[PDB]
């Protein structure tokens, strides 16, 4: 009985809330003072379904400037956190347009968890007021869930890193997807 | 889908970008190196192609460093119904390989009967040799599956380079060589 090691990579649009999500789950504290562009590789102990798991957390740089560098983290990935922001419908649009194409390309069979970050801003009035000027509104849970089945993800989850709500349930589902795999070869 | 390949960028260009972002400087340092080498060598050099099998009497190997013509002059036996992985051993020297993958067309008397491809992935340059294992797969069996096959193997990447192309022969018997 030795701890299982699984690799988790998190991708998604820039400033959509990736790094903060990682820091919160890792250190049980939302960083209000300073937030790195990319978070150092943290290994987080986590137990799911009676299984001890060492979860290696890999942050990425979602900028287009690193479209060539970012894929270096992809090999040996066991589960991936594809993220968008609830307060940015534009970020959701990139899920089937930019991120699903990349992940499925570099990580052919790695299970995908579609995550909706900053869900605390869904019923935030300031956010809605600003989004109204673009004929836009916060993403609905239905919209997220729809996209998840569309990209063939293992499951849809939403959380708020700022309130720490939903974070746990995400990384638990992520770990579950990582902990599992007809016939293949050259028939 | 479909996926558009990354824009061309040397490693030097990458380290220059956001030069004073410590979190991003560590990130690059994490993925890239701490690399020097002969500029006259290919950026990518696939060295071997090893068969990894529990049932196999011993590991079988495709040396891709020599005269690739020799593999037409010989065959490789594979016991039917065994499950195996493929170990790809390659080296990266100067620049990033973007999404290197392994294309394998399996012909039989000029007839394409199978097409398999594995995404090896993206790798930066380093001294230590790289290594990629395919997930566990199993060879076929039956009187049809048994026989001799003609294989065209190829290594490419997202920049449509052909790092290596060669053909070889595979024979599927009831038992191993010995
Ligand atoms: N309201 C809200 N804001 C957040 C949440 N998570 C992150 N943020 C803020 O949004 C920005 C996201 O930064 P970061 O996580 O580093 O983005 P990324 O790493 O580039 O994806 C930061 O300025 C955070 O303060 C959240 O759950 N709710
Ligand atoms: C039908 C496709 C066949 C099974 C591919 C067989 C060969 C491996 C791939 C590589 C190693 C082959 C040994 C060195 C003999
Ligand atoms: O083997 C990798 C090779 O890929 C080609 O596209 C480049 O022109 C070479 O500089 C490089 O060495
Ligand atoms: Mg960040």
């Amino acid at each position: 009985m030795a701890a299982i090691r699984k690799k988790l990579v998190i991708v998604g649009d820039g400033a959509c809330g990736k790094t903060c999500l990682l820091i919160v789950f890792s250190k049980d504290q939302f960083p209000e003072v300073y937030v790195p562009t990319v978070f150092e590789n943290y290994v987080a102990d986590i137990e799911v379904d009676g299984k001890q798991v060492e979860l290696a957390l890999w942050d990425t740089a979602g900028q287009e400037d690193y479209d060539r560098l970012r894929p270096l983290s992809y090999p040996d990935t066991d589960v991936i956190l594809m993220c968008f922001s609830i307060d940015s419908p534009d970020s959701l649009e990139n899920i089937p347009e930019k991120w699903t194409p990349e992940v499925k390309h570099f990580c052919p069979n790695v299970p995908i968890i579609l995550v909706g970050n900053k869900k605390d801003l869904r019923n935030d009035e300031h956010t809605r007021r600003e989004l109204a000027k673009m004929k836009q509104e916060p993403v609905k849970p239905e919209e997220g869930r729809d996209m998840a089945n569309r990209i063939g993800a293992f499951g849809y989850m939403e959380c708020s890193a700022k309130t720490k709500d939903g974070v746990r349930e995400v990384f638990e589902m992520a770990t579950r997807a990582a902990l599992q795999a007809k016939k293949s070869g050259c028939l | 889908v479909n996926y558009k390949p990354p824009a061309q960028k040397s490693i030097q260009e990458i380290q220059e970008l956001d030069k004073d972002d410590e979190s991003l400087r560590k990130y690059k340092e994490a993925l890239l190196g701490r690399v020097s080498a002969d500029p006259n060598v290919p950026n990518v050099v696939v060295t071997r192609l090893t068969l990894v099998c529990s049932t196999a009497p011993g590991p079988l190997e495709l040396d891709l460093t020599g005269d690739l013509e020799s593999f037409k002059k010989q065959s490789f036996v594979l016991k039917e119904g065994v499950e195996y992985r493929i170990k790809i051993s390659f080296r990266v020297n100067r620049e990033i390989v973007s999404g290197m993958k392994y294309i394998q067309h399996t012909y039989r008397k000029g007839v394409k009967i199978d097409k398999t491809d594995y995404m090896v992935g993206s790798y930066g340059p380093r001294a230590e040799e790289y290594e990629f294992l395919t997930p566990m797969e199993e060879a076929p069996k039956g009187m049809l599956a048994r026989g001799s096959y003609n294989i065209k193997s190829r290594f490419t990447d997202d920049d449509r380079t052909d790092h290596l192309s060669w053909e070889w022969n595979l024979t599927i018997k009831k038992e191993w060589k010995d």
